């Protein structure tokens, strides 16, 4: 079981520069090439870095040139990307890549799960929670508010992850304001709904902050 | 250096056949991935070599082609493989990955599950009300949603959010959110939203009187 674990970015400002790590385990990592590729929110792939085993051979993109430094500390079995001079524009989801096999002409087999990098001058906002409590509107509804935050993103799990048949939670969306709102609602049985305990667990990562909201009807 | 996928979006039934191009601008000969990306999770190698096949992928995932043009085929679509799929070059830099191409599950039609929610007192005493409408489990994923608090159709003040098509069942959840501040939420009584879909007969309003 190969895993790959990035970290480190969450907010920066533009024109400054962020390191982001990716520790990997579950295979050999002094025999593979490895790579950065980055998804804009919204938007497609994008192939960022590349580098060989042995850190000696080395490409950037050109949306990357002069800006980025891909590295890797075999000892440590890590693998670093320094992104100098960010832009606006660099806000992505940043994934590392093992490559098929011992050598550089060759597919991405495992990925990471990407950490996500936001590129603004604002300001990290943790969000208030709000209960959606069911009332009249067989099955009956209830959920959770995430509203006013920054940056993205959050995660919200039910019952401390117990809880997931029926669960959504949608797609943050940013406000006039500037900071994201999100809700998670739940279908559930009416009948246990006097004797059911539900709760939502929000978590936003870049404020520290984490809440555990209890929804009563 | 270039790659063109096509086309961008497709929306095909379950049991189709489907098949997505990809078109190399040199000549990358037998040295193409294809990668298979589901909602809000990481990517996947399906295809290598442009036609060989990562172990335990179904056999219906089969890509072909060689050199400059490429093609990926799904020769029984089966509900899960709504995902975006990407081609990725790898005979030598930039590992250029192509447009993409969304895939989206085409099922009968299936009218939604409505529910509203007045703000929570919690809110109020932050100044700002917002009511939320769920649209619950539909498709097709175009539905028309309509305000009206004191019958007067609001305007401008509403964002929806909507789900990925779901792997199982392949239908959309929609949540559109009015927001107004504790003042305008005081003045009105009767808030509504009010629901036009194509699995309708006609249209919904589910809606509560305070405020």
């Amino acid at each position: 079981e190969v895993q790959l674990v990035e970290s480190g970015g969450c907010l920066v400002q533009p024109g400054r520069s962020l390191r982001l790590s990716c520790a990997a385990s579950g295979f050999t990592f002094d025999d593979y090439a490895m790579h950065w590729v980055r998804q804009a929110p919204g938007k497609g792939l994008e192939w960022v870095s590349a580098i060989t085993w042995n850190s000696g051979h080395i490409d950037y993109a050109d949306s990357v040139e002069g800006r980025f430094t891909i590295s890797r500390d075999n000892a440590k079995n890590s693998l670093y990307l320094q992104m100098n001079s960010l832009r606006a524009e660099d806000t992505a989801v940043y994934y590392c890549a093992k490559v098929s096999y011992l050598s550089t002409a060759s597919s991405l087999d495992y990925w990471g799960q990407g950490t996500l990098v936001t590129v603004s001058s604002a300001s990290t906002k943790g969000p208030s929670v709000f209960p959606l409590a069911p009332s009249s509107k067989g099955t009956a509804a209830l959920g959770c508010l995430v509203k006013d935050y920054f940056p993205e993103p959050v995660t919200v799990s039910w019952n401390s992850g117990a809880l997931t048949s029926g669960v959504h939670t949608f797609p943050a969306v940013l406000q006039s304001s500037g900071l994201y709102s999100l809700s998670s609602v739940v279908t559930v049985p009416s009948s246990s709904l006097g004797t059911q305990t539900y709760i939502c667990n929000v978590n936003h990562k870049c404020s520290n902050t984490k809440v555990d909201k209890k929804v009563e009807p | 250096i270039q790659m063109t996928q096509s086309p961008s979006s497709l929306s095909a039934s379950v049991g189709d056949r489907v098949t997505i191009t990809c078109r190399a601008s040199q000549g990358i000969r037998n040295y193409l991935a294809w990668y298979q990306q589901k909602c809000g999770k990481a990517p996947k190698l399906l295809i290598y070599a442009a036609s060989t096949l990562q172990s335990g992928v179904p056999s219906r995932f089969s890509g072909s082609g060689s050199g400059t043009d490429f093609t990926l085929t799904i020769s029984s679509l089966q509900p899960e493989d709504v995902a975006t799929y990407y081609c990725q070059r790898y005979n030598r830099a930039p590992y250029t990955f192509g447009q993409g191409t969304k895939v989206e599950i085409k099922r009968t039609v299936a009218a939604p599950s409505v529910f509203i929610f007045p703000p929570s007192d919690e809110q109020l005493k932050s100044g700002t009300a917002s009511v939320v409408c769920l649209l619950n489990n539909f498709y097709p994923r175009e539905a028309k949603v309509q305000w009206k608090v004191d019958n007067a159709l609001q305007s401008g003040n509403s964002q929806e959010s909507v789900t990925c098509q779901d792997s199982k069942d392949s239908t959309y959840s929609l949540s559109s959110t009015l927001t107004l501040s504790k003042a305008d939420y005081e003045k009105h009584k009767v808030y509504a939203c009010e629901v036009t879909h194509q699995g309708l007969s006609s249209p919904v309003t589910k809606s509560f009187n305070r405020g």
